[PDB]
């Protein structure tokens, strides 16, 4: 005679970046 | 001196007594510095450029290693701007890079070859 009682949740995934690195030209 | 004296031969035996190698010395050359900005070669460029994180040729030989022997092949050839370097690697024993580390050539051998004079007392 108990119940079910659905819990929730969290979620994470993080992000990127990226670097130009420009080049001196001669 | 003259050439075909034997220069870089006695240079090879020295390493060749305190190591009983021949090849784990660091020979680098400077003939191929003719132009002025092949200086970073041996430096490492500074942050916000191609090349960084990679480090310097002649800084990262003696972060490891550090007793090894050094040449300078024909330090004529290169016109004087690599001189400004080797100005201060000398009497003070110290060189930096892009990162900041400081390396520290406190015992290695600085051997310099030449080939200037060739017929004068
Ligand atoms: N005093 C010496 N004692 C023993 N071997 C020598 C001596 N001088 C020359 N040699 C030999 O002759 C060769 C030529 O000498 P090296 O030192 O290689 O010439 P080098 O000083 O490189 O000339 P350059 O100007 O750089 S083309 C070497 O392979 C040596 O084995």
């Amino acid at each position: 005679a108990a119940a079910a009682a659905a819990a929730a949740a969290a979620a994470a995934a993080a992000a990127a970046a990226a670097a130009a690195a420009a080049a001196a030209a001669a | 001196g003259p050439t075909g004296v034997g220069k870089t031969e006695l240079a090879k035996a020295l390493a060749d007594f305190l190591f009983d190698d021949e090849r784990a010395m660091v020979r680098i050359d400077m003939s191929e510095y003719g132009e002025k900005h092949t200086v970073a070669r041996l430096i490492g460029a500074p942050p916000g450029y191609v090349g960084y994180e990679a480090g310097g040729q002649l800084t990262e030989a003696v972060r490891r290693r550090p007793y090894t022997v050094v040449l300078f092949d024909e330090i004529e050839k290169a016109h004087p701007d690599v001189f400004d370097v080797l100005l201060q690697v000398l009497d003070e024993g110290r060189l930096t890079d892009g990162h900041g580390r400081t390396v520290d050539f406190r015992n290695t051998i600085l051997i310099l070859t030449s080939n200037l004079g060739s017929g004068g007392s």
